């Protein structure tokens, strides 16, 4: 008989069953050989089923450290209605080793416990079947082996004292982890991950040598619900008091509650605390009711990372609860958002006040600050900011400088980031300094100078009626629309050709300026080269020829001379008669005409 | 952002991308051989160091910057419109000067500016461009998207979004039922309208309230009134 | 609904860390820790990130959205530092070996090991899947990258007295109540184009003072070379 992949035949080779079914506790083979100890040769101890009341087992490589990955499984069977308690003295391994205790046998198992590199302590399973799965996930020399001592006990004759009281040293005691939770509680010795979140020591023992339970300490990023359940409590003729210690430290602590549930479906909450209560163990006191059978639970809601909640020292007594000597816990003070809004600070200053820190420049500037500085100077005087020191964040913090005296302010310069910045010159006698701050990474700030004067940024005009460019270079006659690069600004090479009285934007008459005087032009002969030159001078696209209308003007016309290099030569010599006005016609440059064959999507 | 579609090669030669620090932060349009027009809001606070801005002309795909049709260029001069406020989000148009120049080609072409007293009538469908997202936030698309959306009159725009001044310096485009928008996610290009037989720089991508939401008009920066300011720097 | 960040502003964060092939993530059903791709079969991650089953994601662009540009290789063996003090999180570094060799492409590539110790004021980059929301108790799926220079030893020690050791150095600067580098539990620390550290812990989610404490990887030259050589 051949079996499909993922399935294995039985000893009799008559029926094919799933591979996981073998050595799992569920009898599926017709002959029942799937649960045979010899067939399930784990090599760990040569035994697979432990039907005795008590016993122990060993792992692979008893005399020498293990060197090969071996999978071992053990199943312990006892009388129906009895529970098995697993006790461990000291367990260590090379990280990758999990005992994998499960509830029951077969496919009904989900999870019971998983402890690695640490001593599990004591684990109690409230079922007649206990299963373990020894696994090795490393090729290095792992621990020598694993052993477990167990003893059978009725587990139903237990009184309320044993069921409730647990200082978290002998494992979780008789508490049963809920199977309807996103994650299970973790018992970790000493401090855990997420610094400034979770206990650094055990309450019962007093130092890191103790053991306590808490929410999972993995760096997760999802909200989870954890829960712990207890055995039903027998009825009592006297009211009882429930005492426990809870440590809720962390900025993301959501809620901790008990939510007592009874067999009458009248569930109610007797304890509920929310928020951070500091790194101190608080005392919880609960009175009891519901004589009928009921279960005590601890439902804790786990938020994202840094939301650890811990419980320790659960105990039970009788009678009305005494006065709580420990004071009622209070929430952390929390950094108060005292309405940052807009600090404002100084608004306007005059010439006597020049040096000033931004807000607290020696130390820092407040977050969410919109500071307005009104720099007012005397009439006719410009303002030079002349930054002294400047240390902003980068792209978020920005210092905005504008020009005042009008509703429509004109932006002058924007400064940001570390390092020195250039000076700012204002057009009129008013400058506005705006500081926009963010809520994070507030640097020291900036310091100003408040320098005022006449023509602070205006260079001295040239003498002898000489034209001056933006850069301040003297241009008497050399670069008056002559086509040079004397000044990098290009103001000296401004367009000296323009339209006059035209029909549309790209139409007009002849108007050419040599140095400072606009005048008409002579175009008795017209070709394509002169039209292209006119188009280039006007900054338009390809053009064509044009014709005059009537000689209505007899003024000082200037002839046009063309060159093979494309340069236009202006000769101020009217050696012609009957001059006529010439219309200048050109077309615009080629713009973004669509060329791709775009499809049509009627959606 | 919802509403995007496939873009053919060379369909929008005047749409260029701006990279700051190695990431596509904003978009711009090619107007002349050495100048670009982009939003002033997205370039605010980064004009002190123009060398960190990378101008990609002719870009078609986010992760396919290897075709010869795309000629990368640097930015040396950055100018912001003095009328910008950053509080009312008014006049969010800034110009960036190219390193040396760019040669005109099939996949890199300039776009005509609106003329004087030229206003596109409201309700006329116009195209939008940008490297936006499919969802409202996240999942940036690697392919340039295009969509058609009619212009919305400012009289209804100021009422549909009672949170700003709008005034006459903004052009709003959107749908009553929504679905098509480009305000958020990434600008990646201006608002383009075509009349006669040629496109124009009708608007520049601006702020907005929500993407693909009914009664949420998309604000675009008006360029008809800013033609003189751009032409002052074009030549 | 209005938001603090709008008007085609990405907040200064990279578009899913473009041209960042050294970013890897550890998955056990959800994102819990990050790391760096040392070579085709080795990654570096914090020691506290040890889990029974960890799935290594290579060149991940989104935690929940898959676009076919991600590589999923299951971990084969995890090696942790043999001197780990969980109380102080000292020597918080470990190595995880991928079962199958990685495929080097534009989104997955190796990063050279550091050769010299970092100096104060060195320009460094921090990568991780941190929060980028101004307000609201929500976890965004965006990929966050921030720049922060290494500070002086005295200031770093004084920031968290009794916790800073010779193997720890501070990358974050100043303070701030908004989002920062914060944790991510093993975010890459690449300074001057070379990896220099691994995120270990910090003062909460950048509540105050330094956003986090980073474990130096330059000191463990032997543990990063001989271990890889002997565990090939
Ligand atoms: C202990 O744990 C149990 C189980 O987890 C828990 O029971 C759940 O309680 C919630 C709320 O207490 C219930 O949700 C309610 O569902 C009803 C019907 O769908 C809604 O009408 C409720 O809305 C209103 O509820 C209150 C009025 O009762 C209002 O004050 C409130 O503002 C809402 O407007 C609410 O959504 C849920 O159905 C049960 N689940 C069950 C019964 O299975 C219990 O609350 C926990 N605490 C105890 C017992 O103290
Ligand atoms: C349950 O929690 C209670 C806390 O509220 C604990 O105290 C009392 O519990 C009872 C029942 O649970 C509550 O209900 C009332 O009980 C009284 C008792 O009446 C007594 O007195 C009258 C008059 O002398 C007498 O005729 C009766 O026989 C009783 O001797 C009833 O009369 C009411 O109708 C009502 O049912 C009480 O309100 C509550 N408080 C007090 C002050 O009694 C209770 O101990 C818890 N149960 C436990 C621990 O088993
Ligand atoms: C810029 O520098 C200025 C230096 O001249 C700073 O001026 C200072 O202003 C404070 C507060 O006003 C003065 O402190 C007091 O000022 C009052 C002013 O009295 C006013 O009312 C009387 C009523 O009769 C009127 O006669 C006056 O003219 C005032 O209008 C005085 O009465 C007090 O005695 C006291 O001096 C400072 O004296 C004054 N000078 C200095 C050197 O501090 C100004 O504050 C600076 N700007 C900012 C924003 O701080
Ligand atoms: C484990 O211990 C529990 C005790 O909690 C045992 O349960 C108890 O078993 C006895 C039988 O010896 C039950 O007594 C019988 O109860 C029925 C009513 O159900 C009554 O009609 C009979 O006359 C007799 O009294 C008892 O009720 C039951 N429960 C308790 C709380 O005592 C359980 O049998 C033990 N399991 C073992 C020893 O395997
Ligand atoms: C509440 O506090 C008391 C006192 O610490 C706890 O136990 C009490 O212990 C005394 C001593 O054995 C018990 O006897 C009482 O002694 C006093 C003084 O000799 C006497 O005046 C009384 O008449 C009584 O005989 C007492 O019953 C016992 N309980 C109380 C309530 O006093 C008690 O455990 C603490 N917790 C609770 C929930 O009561
Ligand atoms: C901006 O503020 C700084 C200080 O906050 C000003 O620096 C100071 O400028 C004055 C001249 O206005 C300097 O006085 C002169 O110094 C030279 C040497 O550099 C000396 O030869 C002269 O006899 C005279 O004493 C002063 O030393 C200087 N101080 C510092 C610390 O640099 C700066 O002038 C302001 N910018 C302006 C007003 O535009
Ligand atoms: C020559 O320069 C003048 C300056 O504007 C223009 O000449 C005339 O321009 C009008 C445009 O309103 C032309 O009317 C139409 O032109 C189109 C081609 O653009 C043509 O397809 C139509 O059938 C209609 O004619 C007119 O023809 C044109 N006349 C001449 C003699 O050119 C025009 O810009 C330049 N002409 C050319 C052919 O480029
Ligand atoms: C972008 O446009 C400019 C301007 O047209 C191009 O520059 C021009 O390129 C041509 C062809 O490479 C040059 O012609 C050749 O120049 C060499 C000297 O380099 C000469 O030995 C040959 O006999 C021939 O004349 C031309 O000189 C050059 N400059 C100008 C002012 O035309 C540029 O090549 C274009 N770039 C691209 C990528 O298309
Ligand atoms: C401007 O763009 C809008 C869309 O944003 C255009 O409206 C569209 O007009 C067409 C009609 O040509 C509608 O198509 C219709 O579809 C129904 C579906 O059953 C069909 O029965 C009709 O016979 C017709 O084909 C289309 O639905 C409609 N778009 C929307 C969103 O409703 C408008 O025509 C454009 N105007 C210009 C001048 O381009
Ligand atoms: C850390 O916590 C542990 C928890 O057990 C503390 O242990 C306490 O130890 C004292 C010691 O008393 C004697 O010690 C002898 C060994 O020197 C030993 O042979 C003898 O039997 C007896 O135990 C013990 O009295 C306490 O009971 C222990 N604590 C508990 C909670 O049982 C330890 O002192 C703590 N501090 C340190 C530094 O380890
Ligand atoms: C844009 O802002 C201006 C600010 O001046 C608003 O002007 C207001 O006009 C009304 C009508 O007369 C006056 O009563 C107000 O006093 C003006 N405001 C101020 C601050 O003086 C204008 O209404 C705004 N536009 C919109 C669409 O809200
Ligand atoms: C303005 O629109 C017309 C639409 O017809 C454009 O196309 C002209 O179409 C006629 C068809 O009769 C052709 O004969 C012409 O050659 C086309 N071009 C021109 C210039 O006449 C026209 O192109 C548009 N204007 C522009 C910018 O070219
Ligand atoms: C497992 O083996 C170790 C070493 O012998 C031992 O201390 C421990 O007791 C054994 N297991 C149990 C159940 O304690
Ligand atoms: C404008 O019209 C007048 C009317 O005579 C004419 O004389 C003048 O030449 C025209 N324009 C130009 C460019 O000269
Ligand atoms: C057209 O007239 C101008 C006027 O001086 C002259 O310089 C030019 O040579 C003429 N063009 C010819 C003759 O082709
Ligand atoms: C993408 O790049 C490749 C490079 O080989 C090129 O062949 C292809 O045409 C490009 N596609 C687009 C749409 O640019």
């Amino acid at each position: 008989i051949e079996c499909l992949p993922g399935s294995s035949p039985c000893t009799d080779a008559l029926t094919c069953i799933k591979a996981d079914l073998f050595c799992d506790g569920e009898v599926n083979c017709p002959d029942g050989s799937d649960e045979d100890n010899k067939m399930c040769a784990t090599v760990c101890d040569g035994r697979f089923l432990l039907t005795g009341s008590s016993g122990s087992f060993q792992a692979t490589h008893y005399p020498k450290p293990s060197e090969t990955s071996v999978v071992c499984q053990w199943i312990i069977r006892v009388n129906q209605g009895l529970s098995i308690k697993l006790s461990f003295d000291d367990f260590n391994t090379y990280y990758t080793d999990i005992l994998d205790i499960y509830e029951g046998v077969g496919s009904s198992k989900i999870l019971r416990a998983s402890i690695w590199e640490t001593n599990p302590g004591t684990i109690r399973i409230f079922s007649n079947q206990v299963t373990a799965t020894f696994l090795i996930e490393s090729d290095e020399s792992d621990y020598v082996g694993f052993n477990a001592t167990y003893t059978a006990f009725n587990s139903s004759e237990l009184n309320n004292y044993e069921k409730i009281n647990c200082n978290f040293e002998d494992g979780f005691c008789f508490w049963v982890q809920d199977l309807n939770d996103d994650n299970e509680w973790e018992r970790i010795q000493g401090s855990t991950f997420s610094p400034f979140t979770g206990p650094n020591f055990d309450h019962t023992f007093g130092n890191a040598s103790g053991f306590y339970i808490s929410t999972p300490t993995g760096p997760g990023g999802r909200q989870e619900r954890v829960g712990l359940l207890s055995l039903p409590l027998d009825p009592t003729l006297e009211p009882a008091c429930l005492s426990f210690w809870y440590h809720m430290y962390g900025e993301n602590v959501h809620k901790l509650s008990i939510n007592i549930s009874n067999d009458q479906n009248m569930e109610k909450t007797v304890f509920q605390k929310e928020g951070n209560y500091g790194d101190n163990w608080n005392y919880g006191q609960v009175t009891l009711n519901e004589t009928v059978k009921f279960k005590v639970a601890f439902n804790a809601f786990k938020n994202k990372i840094l939301s650890d909640i811990a419980l320790d020292d659960i105990s039970l007594t009788y009678g009305i609860c005494n006065g709580s000597l420990y004071p009622e816990p209070t929430l952390v003070p929390t950094p108060p958002p005292e309405l940052p809004t807009d600090c404002g600070g100084p608004f306007e200053l005059w010439e006597p006040n020049t040096t000033f820190s931004s807000t607290n420049f020696p130390n820092s500037y407040p977050n969410l600050a919109f500071c307005v500085w009104i720099l007012n100077a005397q009439k006719g005087k410009n303002i030079q900011l002349h930054f002294q020191e400047f240390d902003l964040e980068n792209i978020n913090d920005v210092v905005e400088i504008r020009d005042g005296e009008e509703a429509d302010s004109l932006l002058l310069a924007v400064y940001t980031g570390p390092g020195p910045v250039k000076d700012v010159f204002s057009t009129t006698n008013r400058m506005t300094v705006l500081l926009i701050t963010n809520d994070v990474l507030a640097r020291g700030g900036f310091k100003a100078n408040f320098t005022t004067g006449y023509h602070l940024g205006i260079p001295e005009p040239c003498k002898a009626d000489h034209f001056q460019c933006k850069n301040g270079e003297c241009v008497p006659l050399v670069n008056l629309c002559d086509g040079h690069l004397h000044c990098e600004d290009g103001s000296d090479e401004a367009d000296c050709v323009r339209f006059f009285n035209g029909t549309t934007n790209n139409n007009g008459l002849v108007r050419f300026r040599i140095q400072s005087i606009w005048h008409t032009a002579c175009a008795e002969n017209w070709t394509t080269q002169i039209s292209n030159d006119v188009c280039q001078l006007l900054g338009l696209g390809s053009g064509n020829s044009s014709k005059p209308i009537f000689p209505t003007d007899g003024g000082p016309f200037v002839k046009l001379n063309t060159a093979p290099d494309g340069h236009l030569i202006l000769t101020p010599s009217q050696q012609c008669l009957q001059d006529s006005l010439i219309r200048l016609q050109c077309n615009h440059k080629s713009c973004g005409k669509k060329l791709a064959a775009q499809d049509i999507t009627p959606k | 952002i919802v509403g995007g579609s496939n873009a053919k090669e060379g369909a929008w030669p005047w749409v260029v991308g701006l990279y700051y620090g190695g990431r596509l932060l904003c978009g711009a349009s090619l107007v002349s051989s050495d100048w670009l027009v982009s939003a002033a809001a997205c370039v605010y606070g980064r004009n002190l160091e123009p060398s960190k801005w990378t101008a990609i002309l002719g870009l078609h795909m986010k992760s396919n910057l290897t075709s010869p049709q795309t000629v990368p260029r640097l930015i040396d001069e950055i100018v912001i419109n003095p009328h910008y406020n950053r509080r009312r989000k008014d006049n969010a148009i800034a110009m960036m000067h190219l390193e040396f120049k760019v040669n005109y080609t099939d996949y890199i072409q300039p776009i005509c500016l609106p003329e004087e007293n030229q206003v596109f009538p409201p309700g006329r469908n116009c195209s939008i461009a940008g490297w936006g997202t499919v969802v409202y936030q996240g999942t940036t698309a690697n392919i340039l998207q295009e969509a058609d959306v009619p212009l919305l009159s400012n009289e209804r725009c100021q009422q549909q979004m009672p949170e700003y001044n709008i005034t006459e310096n903004m052009i709003c485009a959107g749908y009553e039922e929504g679905g098509i928008d480009s305000c958020q996610g990434d600008a990646g290009g201006p608002l383009m309208c075509q009349e006669n037989n040629r496109w124009f720089l009708a608007g520049v991508t601006s702020f907005g309230y929500k993407c693909a939401l009914p009664n949420r008009p998309g604000v675009y920066a008006r360029v008809s009134r800013f033609t003189e300011w751009i032409q002052s720097f074009l030549h | 609904a209005p938001f603090d960040d709008d008007d085609k502003i990405v907040g200064g964060y990279n578009c899913e860390e473009n041209s960042v092939p050294y970013q890897v993530s550890l998955n056990s059903g959800y994102h819990f820790c990050g790391g760096s791709l040392i070579n085709e079969q080795w990654v570096v991650s914090a020691g506290h990130c040890y889990k029974s089953r960890i799935q290594v994601r290579l060149g991940e662009h989104n935690i929940e959205v898959l676009e076919g540009n991600e590589q999923f290789i299951n971990a084969a063996k995890i090696i942790r530092h043999p001197q780990y003090d969980r109380k102080t999180l000292n020597n918080d570094i470990m190595l995880i070996k991928l079962s199958s060799r990685a495929v080097i492409n534009a989104r997955v590539s190796t990063i050279s090991l550091p050769t010299a110790p970092p100096a104060t004021g060195t320009k460094c980059l921090i990568s991780g899947w941190g929060n980028t929301a101004s307000s609201g108790a929500d976890y965004p799926d965006e990929l966050q990258c921030l720049d922060a220079p290494v500070l002086s030893q005295a200031k770093c020690e004084a920031s968290y007295p009794g916790k800073i050791t010779s193997n720890m150095f501070c990358v974050g600067f100043l303070e701030g109540g908004k989002d920062s580098c914060q944790g991510d539990s093993g975010g890459p620390v690449v300074c001057n184009g070379q990896l220099q550290g691994v995120v270990s812990w910090g003062d909460g989610c950048a509540q105050k003072n330094k956003p986090g404490v980073y474990t130096k990887v330059y000191n463990y030259v032997k543990w990063i070379k001989n271990t890889i050589a002997a565990n090939s």
